[PDB]
């Protein structure tokens, strides 16, 4: 072609929005919906949530 | 006002089993009540919580987080990681910069931090980085303020220092002081009458908190706003926003839009000049009389002023409407 | 014409020395998004008319 | 007019050929000076209008 | 700092007995504690006559 050139190695990084294909590994697809805060998950006799 | 019976609930006693564990019993409660405030202060105290968190990480040598350093085994990642569960308490202050220098061979932990008076430590065996070769020595500034509910550095895109050093790493930003909550109804043996429940609270935190504050909060928080569930007077806003500018909108603008030197700059933030509108309409006599400009920055006024399609004198004396 | 990596790029603000260089080459380490200049680069073109 | 055609008539708009000082100062008598003082007053006028300044970027 | 107050409220009877109310400005997990908490309170811990 001709003269020079500029090559820009940038890094982004993602979180997981709604929408990312996230499966098991047994054929477990499957896709994200909402967020849901942790203020409002299923718990048990202990704080643990899920 | 004369109906209803009711009781009321009350603090008893606050087993602390640890630093970052809790329990918070409310004894004189019905049965009604005692399992509904339940969800209430465990929704609040999960997320509506105060507490200090790291969001800005100046180390000496690392420009960017995807660097590294000679002598520390760990890179600029993990020590980020390492800096998002620092338990820190800070006194009476929302922002608090915390200097952390140390060399030679060992780990470096939460002490090696420049113990501050208003800052309270929970765990000073926080492990931080590890230091491998003892000609090593780390410098870095860690801040530290008070937020409330996560809220990233993906947030601020770039609405905080307009210039912002290169070496000021962004960090996440975990807020919410509270781990885990959970409680149990479970009959009361109050010795009075016999069907009463008393709504006990377990807690799990991470010390930068203690049960008092944090319940008195959350009530309180609760009570603010239910204060609007009283009267329902059903206000609307006015709306209607005036949609008819009746001067050019650019003059809205600081001189820092202009783009000129740092002397011409200096001096009109010296002469009260903080936007345009006020430059457009000072006439060169003013600005002869200005201290520390000459020939040379009168000429960078005019020029970077008639580029723009402005002038420098002129008049209009409609500012600044109409807020 | 030849097009040259320069950073007297026309029709720019503040924002052009905001992120680069003294030569058009944005710094290692800045911080960028949707619409900011990574290299600046010009080409020659006259005649337009207008 | 005697300044909207000397704006539209000098830098030559909706009227295909564009001319210079003197073939608008021989149409309009004083030559040269004037209708470039003129030329120049109407380019005062647009200092505050805000529609040809966002249209420039 | 601290918090919002909710400010756009809506109320619209349908008749004497059945009623809709609104309110937007309002945090995450708020509109449900105040939803089951009320709904806890209006469905037993009401007085009134039978």
């Amino acid at each position: 072609g001709v003269l020079k050139i500029v090559k820009v190695y940038l890094a982004v990084k993602r979180r997981i929005q709604p929408g990312d294909k996230m499966a098991g590994r047994h054929g477990n697809k499957g896709v994200i919906s909402k967020i849901n805060p942790i203020e409002d998950m299923p718990y048990d006799e202990n704080g643990t949530p899920v | 006002g004369s109906v209803t019976e009711f009781l009321k609930p009350r603090l008893v006693d606050i087993e602390q089993v640890s630093s970052t564990h809790a329990k918070v019993t409310l004894e004189p409660l019905e049965r009604g009540f005692g399992h509904t405030l339940g969800n209430a202060l465990r929704r609040i105290l999960l997320s509506s919580m105060p507490g200090c968190a790291v969001t800005e990480v100046e180390i000496d040598g690392v420009l960017h987080e995807y660097s590294t350093k000679e002598g520390v085994q760990e890179d600029i990642l993990e020590i980020l990681l390492n800096l998002k569960g620092l338990a820190v308490r800070v006194q009476g202050k929302d922002e608090v910069i915390l200097t952390l220098n140390k060399s030679g061979i060992g780990p470096v932990t939460a002490a090696d931090i420049t113990h501050d008076g208003d800052v309270e430590i929970v765990k000073p065996q926080h492990v931080i980085c590890h230091l491998t070769d003892e000609n090593a020595s780390i410098s870095m500034r860690i801040k530290v303020q008070r937020g409330r509910g996560y809220v990233p550095a993906s947030t601020r895109i770039h609405s905080e220092e307009d210039e912002r050093p290169i070496g000021r790493l962004l960090v996440d930003a975990c807020y919410s002081p509270v781990e885990r909550i959970a409680y149990n109804v479970e009959a009361a043996r109050v010795e009075q009458r016999t069907d009463l429940d008393k709504l006990v609270i377990e807690m799990e935190t991470n010390g930068t908190i203690d049960p008092e504050e944090a319940i008195r909060r959350a009530a309180t928080i609760l009570a603010e706003q239910l204060e609007a569930f009283v009267d329902l007077r059903d206000v609307r806003q006015p709306e209607v926003k005036e949609e008819k500018p009746e001067f050019d909108p650019i003059l809205l603008r600081p001189v820092d839009d202009l783009e000129l030197t740092v002397r011409s700059a200096n001096c009109l933030k010296a002469e009260a000049i903080h936007y345009i509108g006020d430059l457009v309409q000072r006439t060169e006599v003013e600005l002869l009389k200005t201290p520390n400009l000459g020939k040379k920055s009168l000429t960078e006024i005019k020029d970077v002023l008639a580029s723009r399609g402005l002038s420098l004198g002129m008049r209009l004396e409609n500012w600044p409407p109409a807020s | 014409g030849p097009e040259e990596i320069t950073a007297d790029i026309p029709n720019v603000g503040e924002a052009a020395l905001s992120k680069l260089d003294e030569s058009g080459i944005v710094y290692i380490g800045a911080e960028v998004t949707g619409g900011d200049i990574l290299v600046g680069k010009v080409t020659p073109k006259g005649e337009t008319q207008l | 007019a005697r300044e909207a055609k000397v704006l539209r008539m000098r830098f030559g708009i909706d009227m295909n050929t564009d001319y210079t000082l003197e073939e608008v100062g021989k149409q309009f008598d004083v030559t040269r000076e004037r209708i470039r003082q003129i030329e120049a007053k109407a380019l005062r006028k647009l200092r505050h209008p805000s529609r040809s300044e966002v249209l420039r970027s």
